[PDB]
């Protein structure tokens, strides 16, 4: 869904 | 904050003070907005964003924004009083007709500058039109203002357009013209044109003054969310009785600004070209 | 006043234009990170029923803030959240609470962190939150089309939103140019009509002036199903947008 912590690394 | 000296409190958005600049020496308004569980208020955000791009003589000028982590300060140019207190003071005797015409011209110029941009005031009332000693009136209180680059969906009551009361879906520039026309009538007659106590009361007062809107005078009234068949079929009152002091040109202009149809309602740019303003001057109040 | 509004928007879009190629100056985040952030912002706007203009404003705020400031990997989502909150406050009738955005970030940042980042973005942007977007110019162009095909408008919105994901090469085109290219692409896709003469007169953009952006947007539209970010394609699959994302892009542009 729209609730997520983006792991950019 | 540290560069200003609060002279007095002129209102209670947050509390607004009258302050003096220690360096430049000019007197300014110091509307202060508290920052705490929602961050910067949306009204303050819109006011600062839209006002800082509106540079017109007939618009309150936001000179500086003292934005800190704990408090937010707005620095406007200081005007002596607004149209509401000036009208209350000028209650025993009417405001002079040249002064009313000049104030309407300046308000329409400010509205036309706003509408040339994408700024919809949406809160045009005499309490939001400050006046300086040099016979100038400016638009103020842009907290409720919205940017209508894309159409603005609908959310005091006396200066609310009939469409907003009749379940309007999208805001239009005609609501500002309606509010300005109500202010014009109030200035002429020293009385609120539609002092409705409630939504339906305000609607009924509007219908009593201007006649119950039919489909010929306004296409689309019947197919509206807030229109009911149980509406009294009032007749349009003659504008001579509504605004006796107004002349033919003023009555025609007021009728055009109070048009039921938002699409057929006059605009600020078109109102500025009305013959009512062919002899407009700049008198002091 | 419509022509005055269009002229003012054309003037303002230059002043609100983000720095071109600011990701080169960013030592920690890359354009892929920005694309992922924009995809997540599309998902968030879908979740909270935010308007497309709110998403465009948030993207513009992020681009300008990252042009002016340097942001690490762990703070890019915080910057995006602050931009979304600011855009919702500026545009929405009832913007979501700060706690809503804190929850939607999967509690990566606290409410205090979100508010501090919002203050930082407001200070950096100097409260210039009225930036023109592709949505506004697209609506102005829609006012100049007849017959008003809803599929044209939906496809133009879809392409304009697609332009938000990729900074390269859509950060070197003005929002008016992107909106014109999207309108022409939609018109040719669903009706086969080209850039209208009325819009040529109104905007001054001939079909040749939009050619670079036209080629870039055609390439994006053709490669949209294969793109790493698919939130916009899913969003525009609904009957609200007439399912324009299911439409086959034209193989060639007869220019």
């Amino acid at each position: 869904n729209a609730r997520r912590s983006i792991n950019f690394g | 904050m540290e560069n200003f000296q609060k002279v007095e409190k002129i209102g209670e958005y947050g509390v607004v003070y009258k302050a003096r600049n220690k360096l430049t020496g000019e007197v300014v308004a110091l509307k202060k907005i508290r920052l705490d569980t929602e961050g910067v208020p949306s009204t303050a955000i819109r006011e600062i964003s839209l006002l800082k791009e509106l540079n017109h003589p007939n618009i309150v000028k936001l000179l500086d924004v003292i934005h800190t982590e704990n408090k937010l300060y707005l620095v406007f140019e200081f005007l002596h009083q607004d149209l509401k207190k000036f009208m209350d003071a000028s209650a025993l005797t009417g405001i002079p007709l040249p002064l009313i015409k000049s104030y309407l011209f300046q308000l329409l110029q400010g509205l036309a500058f706003c509408h040339s941009h994408r700024v919809l005031h949406r809160d045009l009332k005499p309490q939001n039109l400050l006046i300086n000693t040099e016979g100038a009136i400016k638009l103020a209180d842009f907290g409720l203002a919205r940017a209508f680059g894309v159409p603005v969906r609908t959310y005091t009551l006396w200066y609310r357009a009939p469409e907003i009361l009749l379940g309007c879906k999208y805001y239009s520039t005609a609501v500002d013209i309606w509010s300005l026309g109500c202010i014009f009538a109030e200035m002429v007659t020293r009385r609120a044109l539609f002092p409705g106590d409630s939504e339906i009361d305000q609607l009924f007062r509007i219908f009593r003054t201007l006649g119950t809107p039919d489909e010929v005078v306004w296409p689309g009234v019947t197919s509206m969310p807030d229109y009911k068949p149980s509406f009294p079929k009032w007749a349009r009152q003659d504008f001579s009785k509504v605004v006796p002091p107004l002349d033919e040109d003023g009555r025609s202009l007021l009728s055009q600004m109070l048009h039921y149809d938002p699409n057929k309602r006059i605009s600020a740019k078109a109102a500025l070209a009305h013959p009512f303003f062919q002899d407009v001057t700049k008198p002091v109040p | 006043y419509h022509e005055d509004i269009h002229t003012y928007l054309r003037e303002m879009e230059v002043k609100c234009k983000p720095k071109v190629g600011y990701m080169k100056k960013q030592p920690d985040i890359t354009n892929s990170m920005r694309a992922i952030l924009v995809d997540w912002l599309v998902e968030v706007g879908e979740e909270y029923k935010l308007q497309n203009e709110t998403l465009h404003l948030a993207v513009n705020y992020i681009d300008r803030f990252l042009s002016s400031m340097s942001v690490l990997r762990g703070k890019l989502q915080l910057v995006g959240t602050a931009a979304m909150l600011l855009a919702s406050k500026f545009e929405e009738i009832y913007p979501p609470e700060v706690a809503e955005f804190v929850y939607i970030t999967d509690d990566t940042y606290t409410k205090k962190q979100v508010l501090r980042m919002e203050h930082l973005v407001l200070k950096v942007l100097t409260f210039d939150l009225a930036a023109p977007t592709v949505n506004q110019f697209l609506t102005q162009y829609f006012l100049h089309q007849q017959p008003a095909n809803c599929k044209v408008e939906s496809l133009a919105m879809f392409l304009g939103e697609l332009s938000l994901i990729d900074a390269d090469p859509y950060l070197k085109y003005l929002p008016s140019v992107i909106a014109g290219a999207a309108f022409h692409l939609a018109l040719y896709t669903v009706t086969g009509q080209s850039w209208p003469e009325s819009l040529i007169r109104k905007t001054g953009y001939t079909l040749e002036s939009l050619k670079p952006c036209l080629m870039d947007l055609h390439q994006t539209y053709l490669k949209a199903p294969q793109h790493a970010q698919q939130s916009i394609r899913e969003k525009y699959k609904n009957s609200k947008y007439h399912g324009v994302s299911l439409l086959n892009p034209p193989e060639t542009l007869n220019l």
